[PDB]
């Protein structure tokens, strides 16, 4: 019997969102998610092409 | 006195003494300890989910 496992967790920038003076409560989850960073990371832009 | 070695029975049920003897022969003792084995290991695994 054989596998493999490991462990590295996930997070983000704490200003990324760039759209607040500050978040809720003072403590926020630094894991992105649809309610954190979707469509919000400061950091990052998309732009999709047509035509060439 | 230099003649009973005295022990404390630190879970004593209330409150008392027990005077008992013990001679130099492991004969002179009225009771037995009799180990054949001790803290043999048990050790293995369960490959399913690989824990010990």
């Amino acid at each position: 019997v054989m596998g493999f496992k490991t462990r590295y967790g996930i997070g983000i920038n704490p200003f990324a969102e760039s759209a607040a003076q500050a978040p809720a409560s003072r403590i926020q989850s630094g894991m992105p998610s649809i309610l954190n960073s979707l469509g919000k990371n400061a950091y990052f832009r998309r732009v999709y092409v047509k035509g060439i | 006195g230099g003649k009973y070695r005295v022990y404390i029975d630190q879970y004593a049920k209330q409150d008392y003494f027990t005077v008992g003897y013990k001679g130099p022969n492991e004969m002179d003792a009225g009771i037995y300890y009799a180990p054949y084995v001790a803290l043999t290991p048990l050790r293995g695994s369960d490959p399913k989910n690989f824990q010990p």
